[PDB]
């Protein structure tokens, strides 16, 4: 009930959240996820993004790291808790590790 | 811990990545019928409230809504390998919400 | 009989030739093992360059992706298969919609669904199964209304026909989707069966044992899946062709079966199926049902280039060269994935 999981992410990945079972419309019949393909631009990502970030129904919120890239500035302007984001590995772009929000709030951790 | 999970991520996401390869090799295109036909979610996440201290942190704890999955035999009637991918990536899911907590 | 092997080359002549000169050029297994010795994408370009694949890639992104790769492998074949559609006679027309009939079928599932949850006709096309094409309009600009979809399929889409099993509408709101297009299909193997019947010479008995296959195998999976899920059994029985090897009796069987050890006796009645139970060891870590059923499947496609004067050489192209490219992608997602032990899981085509 509480709150939902948004995802915007690349084909494959949004397939196999979705098949997660996670992920549903709103009442406006808006959908929680974006699929983000070769030829969509960084405004479509970024309103997307916010739009999720002043949403209450969302919260989590599941990115490609490569998406994180795209529009990374909309990732550090925002510090608060509701819209905790988790920046995951593409099906071929290579496991995550740098330029991680978290792992740059603290400069304390290897 | 934060570290070690997001290692963790690393490796379980991997292998739901590959599990997907396995039920588009059998069924072929299933991805556009997964994300046209959305309707409702069978998960959903609850705010707890964890005392950690003086401090009070926001904790999120995974709920199993109950809500039925759509149940696709449409192509090739790969049904195996996607129902093994409803499990690896329903993991996966559990995983991430843990990993959204340990962000707080 | 006398039939074929006479009128047959008058017209037909030509495309046989051309197709087997196609078939040709499908990756041998000896062509297979050069292309998983590569581990880098662009290494898997490199080596199909040396056969019929190949220069297609050319003057797309510098980095090659596996997305890339799968779309113009489609490409190809749809483009091959085009080619010898249009230089085709009624006699052999008629046999070759049948084939674009099953992506037809795919495809306005795609229309509706969409039309039911408004989406305009022009975004859904574009993701639509080459083949299907829908050169008609009337299914196109139905203003996201269903009724306007379900009449310009009823009137211009050939699969009009099929749609009397699923009819006025209700079926299309209160079915759900997946029971339509389960319906819809197997009316269109009972046609597609007749009518190779109809053509009553060799076609009729080098093709139809391969329908005959797909209905039975497709009863064995349904059957399977459903356990988990909720459906009638009745309903379940509905989907199951009648054309195949179960329908005398058999299919009885497993619209009871309420396990999978019950749809195994049902296939301990069939020499030919028991073998592929039996060799779906179903362990984590081997091959599965499906995968032997594609084994099989090929097996029957490729006996169906034995025979020079049928339409069923057709058929078989297009489901081996389908196949193939299932097979190439495979090795490419292998690649990207760095998964080298899983490669040895594409399915020979000699």
């Amino acid at each position: 009930r509480g709150k939902l999981i948004a995802v915007i992410g690349d084909e494959d990945t949004v397939t196999g959240f979705l098949l997660g079972g996670i992920g549903e419309l709103n009442k406006n019949r808006h959908p929680n996820f974006l699929v983000v393909e070769k030829d969509t631009t960084i405004n479509e990502i970024e309103d997307t993004f916010r739009q999720f970030l002043n949403r209450d129904d969302i919260g989590i919120i599941l990115i490609n790291q490569y998406i994180a890239e795209m529009v990374r500035h909309a990732l550090d302007a925002h510090q608060r808790s509701i819209p905790a984001v988790l920046e995951i590995p593409s099906k071929e772009h290579p496991y995550d590790a740098a330029k991680d929000s978290i792992l740059r709030r603290a400069k304390g951790m290897f | 811990k934060i570290i070690e999970t997001k290692m963790l991520m690393g490796e379980v996401m991997r292998e739901a990545a590959f599990s997907l390869a396995e039920a588009k090799f059998t069924a072929g295109d299933f991805s556009t019928t997964v994300i046209q036909n959305v309707n409702k979610a069978q998960v959903k996440i609850r705010a707890k409230k964890d005392n950690v201290a003086g401090v009070t942190l926001p904790v999120f704890e995974h709920y199993h809504e109950g809500t039925d999955s759509y149940e696709l035999t449409g192509l090739a009637r790969g049904g195996e390998q996607l129902a093994k991918l409803k499990r690896n990536y329903a993991k996966a899911v559990e995983l991430l919400v843990e990993l959204a907590s340990l962000q707080t | 009989s006398f039939f074929p092997e006479l009128y047959f080359n008058v017209d037909n002549g030509y495309l046989e030739g051309l197709v087997r000169g196609l078939k040709a050029g499908v990756l041998s297994q000896a062509d297979y093992l050069n292309l998983v010795q590569c581990e880098t994408l662009e290494d898997l370009k490199l080596h199909l360059q040396s056969t019929d694949y190949g220069n297609f890639l050319a003057n797309e992104a510098s980095p090659l992706t596996v997305s890339v790769i799968d779309d113009k492998l489609k490409e190809k074949m749809v483009v091959e298969f085009r080619h010898m559609r249009n230089h085709a006679y009624e006699p052999l027309a008629s046999f070759l919609d049948f084939i674009t009939y099953s992506y037809m079928i795919d495809n306005v599932i795609l229309l509706i669904t969409g039309t039911l949850h408004q989406r305009s006709i022009a975004e859904l096309v574009p993701k639509c199964h080459p083949l299907g094409s829908f050169e008609q309009m009337e299914a196109v600009n139905i203003a996201q209304t269903p009724a306007e979809l379900y009449n310009a399929i009823l009137v211009d889409t050939p699969l009009a026909a099929f749609f009397q099993d699923c009819i006025s509408e209700q079926d299309l709101d209160e079915m759900n989707i997946e029971i339509i297009r389960n319906t819809l299909y197997k009316a269109y193997l009972e046609s597609f069966y007749k009518f190779c019947t109809l053509l009553g010479g060799t076609t009729a008995d080098a093709m139809c044992p391969i329908l005959e296959f797909e209905a039975d195998r497709r009863a064995f999976i349904i059957t399977i899946n459903s356990f988990g899920t909720e459906l009638s059994k009745e309903d379940r029985a509905k989907l199951f062709p009648h054309c195949g090897r179960l329908y005398p009796e058999g299919l009885a069987q497993l619209a009871r079966a309420d396990d999978y050890e019950q749809v195994k006796n049902v296939a301990d009645y069939y020499p030919e199926y028991k073998l592929l139970f039996e060799g779906a060891g179903s362990n984590p870590g081997d091959k599965t049902l499906e995968d032997r059923f594609f084994e099989h499947e090929v097996k029957l496609n490729k006996l169906a280039f034995l025979n020079q004067f049928h339409f069923g050489v057709f058929y078989a192209f297009v489901k081996l060269k389908e196949q193939e490219c299932r097979n190439i992608v495979w090795i490419a997602e292998c690649i990207a994935q760095r998964h080298r032990a899983k490669i040895d899981n594409y399915i020979p085509i000699f």
